[PDB]
């Protein structure tokens, strides 16, 4: 959700090279959550 | 009998590598000829 | 290296390379015992110089102490590889009975240069005897790396 | 504390040394630095040891990174 | 620095034996009984 | 104009380099400047200036000569 709404924050205040920035951290810590909780979901659908 | 105790996939990587590496290295080395030649400098016309 | 983003495993993938591991390691160990027959051929050469019985017993024990905990584990290990319905596993316990020919093989060796130093064995036949019993083990040993290729 | 009254100073490495040394070193860093990349392919989860990486890495490392010192000299670019 | 002499004659080493060793390759390639199993 | 660089290294070795800027302050010259008779004629131009020499130290090695543009294969 953080990662959307930042798309509005570029649009008002931040620049090209600053919304990248911010992008690049709050993308890797999404995707690491995103990646254990997947892996919990695949083991009970399996089950 | 050195080389057939290793394993194939042993084999096959390191060859792999060796030829690969090489090739790098002629693909570079190979475009200098004109920068010995004559001072380093920008060709042609379009490039300034 | 360490780090793997999986979400799905693959069990067979898994096991297959669980099977090399233990692949590589029954290879070790059946290196090993072709170098325990090579320390044991190393001790009848001695014997004969020295003459000395005493040296050849404790290396034949300590071949036949090592060799069976080395049989043992490669047991061990076939009856995992069986577990894991790797078609390996009767060749290994195969080669396994082919090593006995060359254990056994090599006992005969042993005992032929007991005689020859001892003088129940004359020197001419011992050679042709030896001769066969050698050549018979390399055949074995022989049969031995194909199917370890086909490991 | 004049020149005539003092002493000179040159670097201990010669120059004519410089080329010997820079093929040796590389060459050493060369080989173990294949060796770690093959070793690493190669090896599996149930093959790989750390202790064994970690040597190999280092020693790599010191020689090539010398050689390299030793090239740049060479070459005449003066740190 | 080196002459284009000496570029010349490396240039034309490499290539020759990079090119033998990948027929070496295909020589172990099909040689490998595990690639047709 | 000139600056005067120097680069001392403990490895046996110290770097000069001079950048130097050159004005001719003798009398402006006026009309068109004549290539043809320039070369043909040895009088003609004689006020200007062709080359000149400068005495380096004896141990400078790797002399080298350059412009802004690249590098000027002129001198002796
Ligand atoms: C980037 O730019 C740099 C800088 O420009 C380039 O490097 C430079 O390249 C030039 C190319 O010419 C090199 O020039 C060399 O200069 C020396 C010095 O020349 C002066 O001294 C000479 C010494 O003569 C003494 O003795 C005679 C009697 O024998 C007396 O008369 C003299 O007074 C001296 O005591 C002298 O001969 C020269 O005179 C010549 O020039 C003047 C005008 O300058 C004329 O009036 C004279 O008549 C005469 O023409 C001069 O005073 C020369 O010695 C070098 O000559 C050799 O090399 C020439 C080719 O470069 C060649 O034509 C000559 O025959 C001679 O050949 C040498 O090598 C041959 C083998 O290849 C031998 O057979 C031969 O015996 C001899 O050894 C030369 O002209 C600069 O040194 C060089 N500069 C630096 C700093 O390195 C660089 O290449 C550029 N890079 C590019 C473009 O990629």
């Amino acid at each position: 959700a953080a990662m959307l709404g930042l798309m509005y924050v570029y649009w008002t205040q931040l620049n090209m090279f600053q919304t990248l920035k911010y992008l690049a951290i709050l993308g890797s810590v999404t995707f690491l959550a995103g990646n254990r909780m997947l892996a919990q979901q695949a083991v009970k659908r399996t089950a | 009998f050195g080389f057939l105790r290793l394993s194939y996939e042993k084999q096959d990587t390191l060859l792999k590598l060796l030829i690969l590496s090489m090739a790098a290295v002629l693909s570079f080395s190979t475009r200098l000829f004109a920068v010995l030649r004559f001072e380093s400098v920008i060709h042609e016309f379009d490039p300034y | 290296v360490r780090l793997d983003f999986s979400i799905t495993k693959d069990p067979a993938a898994e096991a297959r390379m669980k099977v090399a591991c233990i692949t590589e390691q029954v290879l070790t160990l059946v290196n090993k015992r072709i170098g325990l027959y090579r320390h044991f051929d190393e001790t009848v050469n001695r014997y004969k110089q020295s003459r000395d019985i005493s040296t050849l017993n404790s290396g034949k024990k300590s071949l036949e102490t090592e060799h069976k905990a080395l049989t043992s584990e490669i047991a061990l290990l076939q009856s995992r590889l069986k577990t894991e319905g790797s078609d390996l596993c009767d060749r290994v316990s195969e080669m396994q009975k082919l090593d006995a020919q060359v254990k056994e093989l090599v006992l005969k060796s042993a005992v032929e240069a007991e005689r020859l130093v001892a003088g129940k064995l004359k020197k001419d036949t011992y050679i042709e005897n030896e001769k066969l019993i050698s050549g018979k083990r390399q055949e074995l040993v022989t049969k031995i790396d194909h199917i370890l290729d086909a490991l | 504390m004049e020149l005539e009254a003092m002493s000179r100073y040159t670097s201990p490495v010669n120059p004519a040394v410089f080329p010997h040394l820079t093929v040796v070193l590389l060459a050493i860093g060369m080989f173990f630095t294949a060796w770690f990349f093959v070793y690493e392919v190669t090896s599996t989860k149930y093959t790989r040891d750390i202790y064994k990486e970690l040597l190999i890495s280092l020693v790599a490392s010191l020689f090539m990174g010398f050689g390299v010192l030793f090239l740049l000299l060479w070459v005449g670019i003066y740190v | 620095m080196i002459t284009d002499v000496q570029l010349a004659i490396f240039a034309n080493m490499l290539g020759v034996s990079l090119f033998l060793l990948v027929v070496l390759y295909h020589y172990v390639a099909v040689n490998n009984p595990k690639k047709q199993e | 104009s000139m600056t005067r660089v120097i680069e001392v290294s403990h490895w046996g070795n110290i770097a000069v380099e001079e950048n130097v800027d050159l004005k001719h302050t003798g009398a402006v010259l006026k009309g068109p400047f004549s290539r043809y008779d320039y070369q043909r004629q040895p009088d003609s131009g004689i006020s200007s200036i062709r080359s000149f020499k400068t005495i380096l130290p004896a141990a400078a090695q790797d002399v080298y000569y350059r412009d802004e543009i690249g590098n000027v294969s002129t001198s002796h």
